[PDB]
């Protein structure tokens, strides 16, 4: 939207570097230093959300692109989802197979 | 737990916000640029003045962080570069007289008037008319009356507001550790920490005068050319052993000659190449220019245009009522978004201005992966020398009969290349004796060299014996001359515009023997050739994460500025020249002038 859109954001604050498949949400303030700072904005302590400006006059490499990851996985299971086929007509009076 | 891996973290934060604020401060003041309304203006200065806040206050906040432990060398560039306090250093009194001067200064500059001796209520101010009549007028006596009055009623009320711009100024560069506000402006070519490509604040000097010693033999023989010729059009004037009067240059201050062109041409019954009327009679509109620019630029191998260009730049000139000052500037409002503002008509001049503005246009978009404080030329001289050689190279007639816009054949004679060798040099190596010696005096006024009771005689001195002029009326220790010009009253930096010239024929003879030329270097042309583009990416996509010397060997090969490609490029006008001097005197002795008498 023009004048901004300050609902998509993303994080660029973490202390260790993400194990695979794994979701954090929290909000909790990145300490740099060596100082507490028990919640606070300030000096060496960030808060670690920030938000995407996106605005329609921008060039490509900058507009707000949609995702969508598929993943696909074999357990144990021996019936499962599965894509269609085609329904083989059946025949009569004719024996092959 | 470090002193230099918080200055990362830190600097991260920084560049976001930073972003985000300068995009929405550029596209606000381009709103009020291109729509001038009365709500677009304070629409403009809220964002002006938040995004300056913000700049404040990250500045007063990076404090903390002691440039000594720093050992990478980025984050020591960014940190550097943030750190400068700048002004604000001094007491709030003391900046409050300086800001209120300065705007007088600037106030003065722009509105000033002066009106005829013999009919007081028909004055004129300065850009709509004093330059007029000092461009277009050929009698002596207008021209002097213009030059005396423009100096003599408006120079008069700068003196005693310089006399305390200086003081002010050396303080509030002494207090940063600077020793005079002169170093402040060189600390631009300033480089340390680098073992190999170091360059220290004073080497700046020491390498404009020890340059400027090669281009005399050729600026003394175009000078006395242009004085053998101008003791034509006023005879009885002029002494053909003495200078030249200062009024009799073309413009106000004598900065640029190329308006003696009418005076001084060589060959007068060949007409230069100017294709205006075969792009009006082939009906050419104000895109089919871009677009011709755009294929240029292309063909030696820079990326297309964004695409996001064409759909919001303002190539026309809006009619009915959208009123829009329309300079032309390359704009780089951010995150990807390069947009260009001119009002094109279909001619030459605007041909060549398109390219030299996708010039900018092409370097603002290699850098632009690069952090937020490191988006700027290598120094402040390197954009314009990129943004010329293109206009440089695209008005040579045989890139010019290979478009459509000549006659495929169009024989040519050395009379049309004496034509535009000397158009040329009149513009090019007419304004840097002027430069470096304005420059020179400036720093010798800041420094202290120059007791604040010698300034004019100072300054003239060095007038009759740097550029070889001489003031047609005597002017006492009350006028002031230096400040009635628009950059030395403006607060502006002049250096650049005698760094550019190198820099501009520097690149082009390294990029000509790129391309493989055979004939002379005025024309080359770099279009068809890949290697060019190599050569000029690989040091476009650099910005200001390296030192300048090291981005300026990537495609020369040298380490600092030089003087060689300038002669090379202007070596036939220097002998058609030194072989029209047989009968006159080269030089000029500094006893004559147009009072002594
Ligand atoms: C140039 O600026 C003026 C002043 O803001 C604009 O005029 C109004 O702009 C508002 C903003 O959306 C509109 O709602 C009004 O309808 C405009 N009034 C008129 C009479 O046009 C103007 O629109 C701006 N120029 C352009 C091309 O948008
Ligand atoms: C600290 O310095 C190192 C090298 O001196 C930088 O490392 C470069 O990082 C960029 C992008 O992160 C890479 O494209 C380069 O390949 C790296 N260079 C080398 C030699 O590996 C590092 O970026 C600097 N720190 C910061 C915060 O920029
Ligand atoms: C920039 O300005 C400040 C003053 O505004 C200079 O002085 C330092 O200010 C900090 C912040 O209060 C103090 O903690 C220091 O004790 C001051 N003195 C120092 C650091 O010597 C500061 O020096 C200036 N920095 C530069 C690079 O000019
Ligand atoms: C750059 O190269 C291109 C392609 O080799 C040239 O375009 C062709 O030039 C020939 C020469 O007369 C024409 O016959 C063709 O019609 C042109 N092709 C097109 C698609 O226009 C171009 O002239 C070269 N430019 C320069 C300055 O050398
Ligand atoms: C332009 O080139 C022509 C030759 O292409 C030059 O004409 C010759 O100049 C020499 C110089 O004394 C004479 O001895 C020859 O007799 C000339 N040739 C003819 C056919 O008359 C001419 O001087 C050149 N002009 C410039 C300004 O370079
Ligand atoms: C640039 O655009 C033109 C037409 O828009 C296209 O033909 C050409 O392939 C493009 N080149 C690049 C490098 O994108």
């Amino acid at each position: 939207k023009p004048s901004g859109n300050y609902n998509y954001l993303y994080r660029l604050f973490r202390k260790s570097k993400l194990k695979p498949f794994e979701r954090d949400i929290s909000t909790e303030i990145y300490q740099a230093g060596n100082k507490p700072c028990n919640g606070v904005a300030g000096s060496n302590c960030y808060s670690p959300l920030q938000s995407y400006g996106f605005r329609p006059t921008y060039g490509v490499g900058h507009q707000p692109y949609r995702v969508v990851v598929l993943s696909f996985e074999l357990l144990h299971a021996p019936a499962t989802v599965c894509g269609p086929k085609k329904s083989t007509n059946l025949v009569k009076n004719k024996c092959v197979n | 737990s470090t002193i230099e891996e918080q200055a990362k973290t830190f600097l991260d934060k920084f560049n976001h916000e930073a972003e985000d604020l300068f995009y929405q401060s550029s596209l606000a003041s381009w709103n009020y640029n291109t729509n001038i309304t009365e709500e677009n203006v304070q629409n403009m200065n809220n964002a002006g003045d938040k995004w300056s806040a913000f700049l404040k206050e990250q500045s007063t906040l990076a404090q903390m962080y002691p440039l000594q432990e720093i050992q990478n060398l980025t984050v020591k560039l960014q940190l550097q570069a943030l750190q400068q306090n700048g002004s604000s250093v001094l007491s709030e009194d003391k900046s409050k007289r300086l800001n209120t001067i300065l705007n007088t200064m600037s106030t003065i500059y722009s509105t000033g008037k002066v009106c005829n001796p013999d009919n007081p209520q028909e004055c004129l101010l300065l850009e709509p008319g004093l330059n007029e009549i000092m461009a277009n007028s050929l009698d002596y006596n207008e021209r002097l009356w213009a030059w005396e009055s423009w100096r003599s009623e408006v120079g008069k009320q700068l003196r005693p507001l310089y006399e305390e711009y200086v003081v002010l100024k050396n303080e509030m560069a002494r207090a940063n550790h600077y020793e005079d506000y002169g170093d402040y402006w060189r600390g631009d070519y300033e480089v340390n920490g680098v073992d190999g490509y170091d360059y220290s604040r004073g080497q700046l000097i020491e390498d404009v005068e020890h340059t400027f010693e090669e281009i005399k033999p050729l600026y003394e023989h175009l000078h006395a050319y242009v004085r053998a010729k101008l003791m034509n059009a006023y005879p009885s004037y002029i002494s053909p052993i003495g200078c030249l009067p200062a009024h009799l240059l073309g413009d106000m201050w004598g900065r640029f000659w190329t308006n003696l062109y009418s005076l001084t041409v060589p060959f007068g019954q060949k007409p230069n190449i100017d294709v205006t009327d075969a792009m009006v009679d082939q009906a050419w509109d104000a895109q089919r220019i871009f677009k011709e620019a755009e294929k240029f630029f292309v063909s030696v191998g820079l990326p297309n245009m964004t695409q996001g260009f064409w759909e919001n730049s303002m190539l026309t000139d809006p009619g009915n009522v959208q009123k829009a000052v329309c300079h032309p500037t390359a704009w780089d409002l951010g995150k990807g978004d390069f947009r260009i503002l001119m009002c094109t008509k279909v001619t030459m001049d605007d041909f060549l201005t398109a390219h030299h503005e996708m010039g900018h246009i092409q370097y603002d978009m290699a850098y632009a992966a690069q952090p937020f404080l490191l988006r700027n030329g290598a120094n402040e001289g390197f954009h314009e020398a990129v943004g010329e050689i293109m206009s440089l190279s695209a008005a040579t007639p045989k890139h010019l009969k290979s478009i459509g816009l000549l006659s495929p054949d169009f024989q040519e004679d050395n009379e049309t290349e004496i034509n535009f060798l000397l158009k040329q040099a009149l513009t090019i190596v007419g304004t840097l004796p002027f430069t470096y010696m304005l420059e020179k005096w400036r720093w010798m006024v800041f420094k202290g060299e120059i007791p604040k009771d010698q300034w004019m005689k100072k300054w003239w001195e060095m007038k009759r014996e740097i550029v070889g002029v001489v003031e047609p009326v005597p002017h006492d220790e009350t006028y002031c001359d230096p400040a009635s010009l628009f950059h030395v009253s403006n607060d502006y930096s002049f250096i650049r515009y005698y760094t550019r010239t190198l820099y501009q024929f520097q690149f082009q003879e390294a990029l000509c023997q790129a391309a493989k030329h055979e004939g002379p270097l005025h024309k080359c042309d770099i279009s068809n050739s890949t290697e060019a583009g190599q050569k000029l990416f690989n040091m476009l996509r650099l910005g200001k994460s390296e030192p300048w010397t090291l981005a300026l060997e990537n495609v020369v090969g040298a380490k600092n500025m030089n003087v060689r490609p300038l002669l090379n490029y202007f070596e036939p006008l220097f002998t058609w020249l030194k072989d029209q001097n047989k009968n006159s005197f080269v030089g000029w002795s500094t006893d004559w002038s147009p009072y002594a008498d």
